[PDB]
Formats: C-alpha cells, structure tokens, sequence
RNA sequence: UAUUGACGACCCCGAUUGGUUCUACUACAGUUUC
C-alpha cells in the first residue's frame, strides 16, 4: 500500500541542536545523531552519494497558508478537516529527508479566517452588493468530520472508525511509534559506523529469521541481529 | 498576460455567479452552450449564430461591451537577453548567467532569484517514494516581477444600445460586473497557469473606477476604491445597485429583449 | 552442507486538447441620345 515515513517521537533535547557536531558514535539519551553522515577518520564523508544543506528551517518556525475549496462534499470536506485538526502530538510530514527525521509539522486551523458556506449561502453572498453575514461555520466543523468517520465505517465495514486498517495504520504514523526504539535504517551494528553497512543487516535476516516489515499499526521493532 | 486571459477569468467568475444564483446546472452543456448564459452575453458577448427563431430569422451574435488590454511586466529585457534564457541548457549552469543578466542583477544571483527563480518539482510514487520514473519538471518562476494595473474598458453606450437606450436595465449589468471585481480583490480569481499549483494568486491594492459622460444616476461610479468590499461605493448606490440587482434575480429575463 | 566480500546513486519531464460554431454574397444600373 501507500508508503509512509513515521514521526520520529521523542527525539532527545539538542539533538537538531549544533548540528556540525559528529555525534553520531554516541548515543546521547539512547539516539545517535542519524541524520548525519559519519566523519571518516575525522573527515567529512562528502561522498557522491549523499546531499549537504546550508541551513535549514528552524523547529518551531511557523507559516501561515490558505485553502480554498470547491463544492466539496460534507464527506469530501469532512475528511479535510479531520486532517487539519487532529488530536495533540499528530504531525504530519513535509518536505525533504522525511527518513532521516526531517520535516514533520504541525497543522491546525484558523478559525476567525475561515469562511465556509454552501451554494445556498453563497446565493445569499452574491445577491446584495451590501455586506451579509457569514455563517459561523465553527458549530458545524464536528458535524462534517463525522460525517466522514461514519462514511468510513459504514464502507469499510467496521465496528469502530479508528479500527479501520488504513485509519489505524496512518495513526501511528502520524504519531509516530511509541515503543522508544530508535528509528533508522536496517544496520547490523547499533551505531551508524562511518562506512554504513546496511545491507550485512539483510544478509543476516536473509541467512537467519527473515523478518518481514511489521505492520504499520503494530508498533513491533526489527531486533538488530535478524537472526 | 493576455487581455485574453484575463477577460477568459473574470468571464468564468461572472458567469458562476449568475449560475449559482439560477442553481442551473452547466454539466450537461457543451462549450459553446455553456458559454451562453445571461447578461454576461452582453457584457462579455456572443458567437454569432443565425437562428430562425420565430419564423423571423435572428443573429444571436453581439460584440463584448466589455473590452479588456493585454498587462505587461514593468520589469524588461533586451529581446536578445531572454533569448539567453530561452536557450539556457544547464540550470545550474548557463542558465545562471542568462537569468543574472536579464533580472537586472548581472553580478549577485541572490538578487536575480529574487525576481526569477527556477523551481524543480518531482512526482512522488505512492508504493515506493522517490520519484515516479520521467516526472522531474522545472517551472521558472516570475516570483518578484512587478506588473502594471490592468485595464477594463466598459463601453456603456454599447449596453445602453442593447439595452434599446434604457438605462434602468444598466443596473443589474453593473452590478454583475462590481460582483466580479468584489471576488478579484478577495484572492477569489486567480489568473494564469497553474492556480491550483502554486501560483496565480493576486493582491489588488486598488480599484480606480474612471467613467466618462455616463447617465447621471450611474455618475457615482466615478471612484477610486482601495476597501475590497466596494465599501468605497456609496452606500445610497450600492444599494440602488442591490435593489435593481435583486430585482433581475427575482425573474432573471433576457435583459435586452425589447 | 553454506559459504565469498563491500560497494553504489536514480529520475531529466510524462499524458492531452491542435481548432469549434455562425455569416458564403446582399442591393442594384439591363441600355443611353431635350
Ligand atoms: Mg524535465
């Protein structure tokens, strides 16, 4: 199905912090700084096969946008909303090194700048060259994503919304997972070595337990030694 | 921008107004039918096409009374110049002299993207990520080219003339246009290529609203306006116009015919 | 019976609409000579 890059929860402090850093060989609260590239007998590996930044757009920085919609249905809107409103600590992923940690944002909506109405309302907007008053969209927000999560249930039969398998699934990687196992690539050594053999991770699974990729929702982490 | 172009957007506004208000449906017509439909038939104008519609043979054919000029970038460049940026092979390569040269930024890129800027994008591949195979595009992107006002012309007399002279019939023409021009100051028309594909959004900082010889009760009209919402109108008028508007809505009749 | 041993980048635009509809000749002067 749809392949997606889980949040990576609980990330110690300072871990984006002095980012030149080579702390990569040392795990600092359990995380090695994986989103660095080792340095080579203290060198820096700008080998051919990866990409170096600038700089980059700081945690907590914060932009402003806007959507505007077209004749979406109350379970086509629904489901939008839902998305622009979920519960604390779901983050959406954006952007570029979304592996390596990169990118995950917060999304929520600006209520007192969000003007929706339907066809008949807007009859109403467009008959009078006057100012008329807008609906206060806010009392049925919760109307249309639920629309959406019985639509949900009701098609993908099931006996609860958040039982839904691609419901379930897209929580937990918008949450992340929660069993504070690190999040990194298939590595046979618990650190990032600097020549990064990730694939004797493999070889070992192919030799020894042949691990499948646990399903998103069950949280499960791959052991080190596959075998 | 073509003055095609923006007459085409203002046009599709217009007539998504007058459809919403109608609630007449515009699926099951053809382009050329669903182009046909009330008082922007006379502001915008008709195909001609002769139909014996009464046993009386009939042209449904009538120029747009509302005429629109292409808008030209403040910015220029030699015509050799953007020929350098035509033919530019290597985006990080002679393509950055080129753009350096015609941004007007010939030794600082930083400037010169700050007017032109060159965009990748990718398609994603929702199995695998990366990208799909083939889908790497870029766009050029005038991010900072500043633009001159645009400029309607309405010919008020060639209404007037469809409208057998009678100016009371004006109004729910005039008021169809001042709707337009409300939704173009409130981002909700956006002009040129790739709207949904981020660009195409415009700020209009000023309506300036410069009739000549018009009949004494549109006289008002001669304005310039900075409030989006037409507030700059006179109340007195935009309430005249809402009247005759809603008047039109009430029985939405072919305004011209006599 | 299961060993051998570490390297490496890829995509570079893709699909589509390419003209559609109306007007196709209309009035005449057809012999002139105070
Ligand atoms: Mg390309």
């Amino acid at each position: 199905g749809r392949k997606v890059y889980p949040h990576h929860k609980g990330l110690p402090n300072g871990y984006w912090s002095n980012p030149t850093e080579d702390r990569s060989q040392q795990a600092i609260q359990g995380h090695y700084q994986e989103y660095r590239r080792p340095k080579k007998d203290g060198l820096e590996q700008r080998d051919d096969q990866n990409r170096s930044v600038k700089g980059w757009v700081k945690p907590l920085t914060e932009f402003t946008f806007e959507i505007d919609v077209t004749n979406l249905s109350e379970v086509e809107l629904g489901a939008l909303l839902w998305l622009l409103t979920l519960p604390d600590l779901h983050f959406h992923r954006l952007g570029g090194g979304k592996p390596l940690g990169f990118g995950s944002v917060r999304l929520d909506i600006d209520p007192d700048k969000t003007d929706l109405r339907n066809g008949a309302g807007w009859r109403d907007y467009y008959g009078s060259l006057l100012e008329t008053s807008q609906p206060d969209f806010t009392t049925l927000i919760s109307q249309w994503i639920n629309a959406f999560q019985t639509a949900v249930k009701e098609e993908y039969g099931s006996s609860s919304f958040d039982q839904v398998t691609f419901i379930k699934a897209s929580g937990q990687s918008l949450q992340g997972f929660h069993d504070n196992a690190s999040i990194h690539y298939p590595r046979s050594t618990p650190e990032p070595k600097p020549d990064g053999e990730a694939f004797k991770w493999f070889v070992a699974n192919e030799k020894g337990r042949r691990l499948a990729l646990p399903a998103l929702e069950k949280s499960q982490s791959f052991p080190i030694k596959p075998s | 921008i073509p003055g095609s172009s923006i007459k085409g957007i203002l046009r599709t506004q217009a007539e998504r107004i007058i459809r919403t208000i109608c609630q007449s449906n515009g699926s099951e017509k053809n382009f050329l039918e669903q182009l046909r439909i009330n008082l922007v038939n006379e502001l915008f104008g008709s195909a001609s096409l002769s139909q014996k519609q009464n046993g009386k043979d009939i042209d449904l054919g009538k120029i747009g009374a509302l005429a629109v000029n292409d808008c030209f970038s403040s910015l220029s460049m030699t015509p050799d110049q953007w020929k350098a940026v035509e033919n530019a092979t290597e985006m990080t390569g002679n393509l950055q002299p080129a753009l350096k040269q015609a941004t007007g930024y010939p030794n600082n890129i930083s400037q010169a993207y700050k007017v032109l800027q060159p965009a990748m994008h990718v398609a994603v591949d929702r199995w695998t990520g990366g990208a799909a195979e083939g889908m790497l595009y870029s766009v050029l992107e005038p991010i900072g080219v500043t633009w001159e006002p645009i400029q309607v012309h309405l010919d008020i007399a060639r209404l007037k003339n469809y409208y057998h002279g009678k100016e009371e019939k004006l109004k729910p023409a005039i008021a169809l246009l001042l709707l337009v021009l409300r939704d173009l100051a409130n981002k909700k028309i956006p002009v040129g290529y790739g709207t949904n594909r981020g660009m195409g959004t415009i700020t209009v900082s000023q309506i300036t609203l410069n009739g000549k010889a018009l009949p004494t009760e549109l006289e008002p009209l001669n304005k310039t306006m900075t409030c989006p919402n037409l507030t700059d109108l006179d109340e007195a008028f935009r309430q005249d116009l809402s009247t005759a508007w809603k008047e039109w809505i009430a029985d939405p009749i072919d305004l011209c015919q006599q």
